[PDB]
């Protein structure tokens, strides 16, 4: 995303940054998202979705 | 307590321990904490590191093994 930086990047630029293909980067992003989806890192976060 | 009937989903455990407990098939911890140390070491292909991890996640929330319960679940 563009979280606390300039422009967000495509997956390929990220793999560039870490010397990986974009598929490696998709795996990393999906694992981080799965980690964050669980509460105890996501209670307040999901409360930001006030609904 | 709402938490020992809270699944091992939300223990924030590693997936190796996931395989171990799926084999054991203990979803909630209300029956988990009544089980002892050797009752956890009866796991298939499970050793020191995963079980130290599980006691870690227990003492993060103030519990451990061997506890006693009543009418559970």
């Amino acid at each position: 995303f563009g979280i606390d930086m300039n422009t967000d990047y495509t997956l390929e630029e990220v793999g560039k940054q870490f010397d990986v293909t974009r598929e490696r980067i998709r795996q990393i992003e999906a694992k981080a998202l799965r980690k964050l989806r669980h509460p105890s890192r996501s209670e307040v976060l999901r409360s930001f979705l006030d609904d | 307590d709402p938490i020992l009937l809270r699944p091992v989903d939300d223990l924030e455990l590693t997936v190796r321990s996931a395989n171990c407990l799926k084999a054991e098939a203990i979803h909630y911890i209300g029956d988990l904490v009544q089980r002892t140390e050797v009752e956890l070491l009866k796991t298939p292909n499970l050793g020191k590191k995963s079980l130290t991890e599980i006691k870690d996640v227990l003492a993060s929330r103030g519990l451990s093994l061997g506890m006693r319960l009543e009418n559970w679940p």
